[PDB]
């Protein structure tokens, strides 16, 4: 049975219990909108709204902010998960939408929504590393992939954000 | 603003003023609820409300479920902005009607409140004799004196 969850018991209004790993299967706070359109979001003129910064030289870091590239990323278990290789930007409302992380002790590169990063000392001083409180450095290996490296679809956005959202409940749990 | 309420016998008993307050407070209720809701899902892209309206993500779903589980019913990402729109709009619309009714249809809102049963009874703080009822009748306010009388006599 591939079904992702089962009822805790037969009474009305009982919880469901995940069968497999809830972060991978997408159950509870790890779940995503599974019917979401698998296409890129577009600017008013129809270019891809969210792209790696190297693809649009219009964008640059505001002078006197740190560039986060090359910093280590520290996961919830204090392990070094990787290092920031690239920034992805929203071209409709200029901001950094995702860090792209080269995984430490692995081949793969993964996206990391900036809502889940924080600076040491909340950016005021130091700024020598990034903190990801929500998942362990092992779990960074299972972060969902984008089909291409120059664009991201709305479904891929939902999948990636849902992965880090579930971590605060499931990262330190044997439920895997 | 104070004197208008004094002149027309306490604007708290104007039912369109009472409604206008209900919508004014409801606008603060809604924007507190909605502002907090969207910030609570902003790390999942909930602030990109136009995308969430046209292509519902998990951020929209979680916003709907929070309120459904909290209070038994929910809006959508689009329709919460209709609730927001009407509550703000109805604040000044009901307000305007209450002002137009004042001094044209009702000159004393507290007495209109007595008539229609709005006014809670309190025990009497004083009682007038029939002689006091005529003595304590005032006079309506008139013109100021346009002279400086001498009392030389
Ligand atoms: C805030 C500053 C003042 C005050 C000044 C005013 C003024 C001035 C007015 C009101 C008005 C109202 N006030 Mg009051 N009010 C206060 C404290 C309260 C408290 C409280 C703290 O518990 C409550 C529940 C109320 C409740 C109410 C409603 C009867 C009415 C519409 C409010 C509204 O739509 O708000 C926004 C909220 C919503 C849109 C959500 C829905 C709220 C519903 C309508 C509340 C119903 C409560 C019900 C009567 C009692 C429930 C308990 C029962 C035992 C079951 N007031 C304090 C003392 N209030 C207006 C009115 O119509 O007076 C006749 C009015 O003119
Ligand atoms: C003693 C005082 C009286 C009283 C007397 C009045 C009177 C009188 C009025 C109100 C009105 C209102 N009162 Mg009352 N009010 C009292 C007690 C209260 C209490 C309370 C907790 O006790 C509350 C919450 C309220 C709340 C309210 C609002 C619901 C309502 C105004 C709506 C609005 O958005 O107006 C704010 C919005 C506006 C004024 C709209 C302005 C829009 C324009 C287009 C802006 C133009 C700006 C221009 C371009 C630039 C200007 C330049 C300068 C001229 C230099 N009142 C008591 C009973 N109240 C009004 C109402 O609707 O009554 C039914 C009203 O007229
Ligand atoms: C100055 O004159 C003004 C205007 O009359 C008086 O104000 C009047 O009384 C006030 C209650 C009210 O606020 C105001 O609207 C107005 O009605 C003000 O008090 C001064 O009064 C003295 O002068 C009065 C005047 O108008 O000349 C005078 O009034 C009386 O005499 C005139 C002239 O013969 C006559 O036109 C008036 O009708 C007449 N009124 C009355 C009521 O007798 C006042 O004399 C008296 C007795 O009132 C003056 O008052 C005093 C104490 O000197
Ligand atoms: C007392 C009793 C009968 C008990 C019986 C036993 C029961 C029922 C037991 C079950 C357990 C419990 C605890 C039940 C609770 C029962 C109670 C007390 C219920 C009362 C609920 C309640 C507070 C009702 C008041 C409703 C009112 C008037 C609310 C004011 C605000 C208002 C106008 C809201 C309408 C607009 C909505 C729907 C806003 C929510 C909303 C917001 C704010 C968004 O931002 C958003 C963004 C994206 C998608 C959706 C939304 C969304 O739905
Ligand atoms: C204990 C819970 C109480 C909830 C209700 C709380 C109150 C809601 C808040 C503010 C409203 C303020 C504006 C209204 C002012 C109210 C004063 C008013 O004008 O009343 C009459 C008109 O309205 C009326 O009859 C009609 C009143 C309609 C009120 C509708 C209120 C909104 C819906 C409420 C749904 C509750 C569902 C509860 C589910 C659990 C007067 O005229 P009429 O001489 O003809 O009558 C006389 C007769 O009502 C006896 O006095
Ligand atoms: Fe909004």
């Amino acid at each position: 049975s591939d079904v992702k969850f089962v009822p805790a018991d037969n009474y009305n209004g009982s919880p469901i219990i995940p069968t497999g790993n809830p972060m991978i299967d997408g159950v509870g706070p790890a779940s995503w909108a599974e019917d979401r359109r698998d296409e890129p979001d577009l600017t008013y003129h129809g270019s891809h709204k969210i792209v790696p910064m190297r693809l649009d030289p219009t964008f640059s870091i505001a002078k006197g902010d740190p560039d986060p590239r090359g910093l280590p990323v520290i996961a919830a278990d204090k392990q070094v998960a990787g290092t920031v290789v690239e920034l992805w930007v929203n071209r409709s409302e200029p901001q950094v939408s995702y860090y792209e992380v080269q995984l430490a002790s692995g081949e793969r590169r993964v996206l990391l929504p900036t809502g889940y990063v924080q600076w040491p000392n909340f950016g005021l001083w130091g700024n020598d590393k990034l903190l990801v409180k929500s998942i362990t450095a092992a779990q960074f290996a299972n972060v969902p992939a984008t089909k291409r490296d120059d664009q991201i679809t709305l479904l891929e956005e939902d999948k990636i954000c849902a992965y880090y959202a579930g971590g605060h409940m499931y990262a330190f749990a044997e439920r895997s | 603003t104070s004197a208008f309420s004094i002149r027309y016998g306490n604007l708290y008993y104007n039912p369109f003023h009472a409604l206008s307050i209900a919508f004014l407070y409801g606008s603060a209720v809604l924007f507190a609820m909605h502002g907090a809701t969207i910030l609570a899902v902003a790390r999942m892209g909930g602030e990109r409300e136009i995308e969430q309206i046209t292509d519902r993500g998990t951020a929209a779903e979680r916003s709907m479920l929070f309120w459904r589980w909290c209070m038994g019913f929910n809006a959508t990402m689009e329709s919460i902005h209709r609730w927001a729109w009407w509550f703000a709009v109805l604040t000044t619309f009901t307000g305007g009607i209450g002002i137009l009714l004042t001094g044209t249809v009702v000159d004393n809102w507290y007495l209109w409140g007595v008539k229609h049963g709005l006014v809670a009874p309190y025990p009497a703080q004083n009682q007038l004799t029939p002689e006091q009822q005529d003595l304590l009748r005032g006079r309506y306010q008139g013109t100021a004196p346009d002279s400086f009388p001498s009392y030389v006599v």
